[PDB]
DNA sequence: CGTGTCAGTAGCTGTCACGGATGC
DNA sequence: GCATCCGTGAGTCGA
């Protein structure tokens, strides 16, 4: 769905393809450690945040 | 054994990296000072490792008593001493 | 003194030129 | 071997 909406732009496919994890439940945890770093990343500890 | 005396120091450091960042996080709240809220995570964590009827049961949640503790430390810290100069 | 069920900053980027050590 | 980023500086005197 991301190449969906955002395919008119060279930009936005540089994007997702220089991007480094793939996953729903694999970037929340990423956002989770780079957010409150020190912390047990749980999918739903940043599901709630 | 010694393998029985390491294993105190591995607990004390899971327990570390389980709760000491939620209750640095707390204690800065109620105090608004980080130095002060690293100061209290100390002495939570140290009277945690003087009291092992808090590290024996893993199927009851420590980290309420760990935030009692806190909020006890620091409602103390805000009496005479802080009153007159801080 | 003892402490024990959720219990989780405020604030904030509306500066910039410039040089060189620091780093992928 | 070079782009990144860190740290430095940014008028004077007033009641």
């Amino acid at each position: 769905q991301i190449v969906e909406r955002f395919g008119f732009s060279e930009i936005m496919r540089s994007t997702l393809e220089k991007d480094n994890t793939v996953g729903t439940d694999e970037a929340l945890l990423d956002i989770y450690r780079k957010l409150r770093p020190g912390e047990p990343p749980t999918k739903e500890s940043a599901q709630t945040l | 054994v010694s393998g029985a005396a390491a294993a105190e120091a591995a607990l004390m450091r899971a327990l570390y990296d389980e709760h000491a960042a939620v209750l640095w996080r707390y204690a800065l709240r109620l105090t608004g000072d980080a130095a002060q809220a690293e100061d209290v995570v100390q002495e939570t964590l140290l009277r945690a490792w003087q009291h092992p009827e808090v590290i024996g049961d893993t199927a009851r949640p420590a980290r309420a008593w760990l935030f009692t503790v806190a909020r006890n430390m620091i409602i103390d810290e805000r009496r005479s001493a802080r009153f007159r100069n801080v």
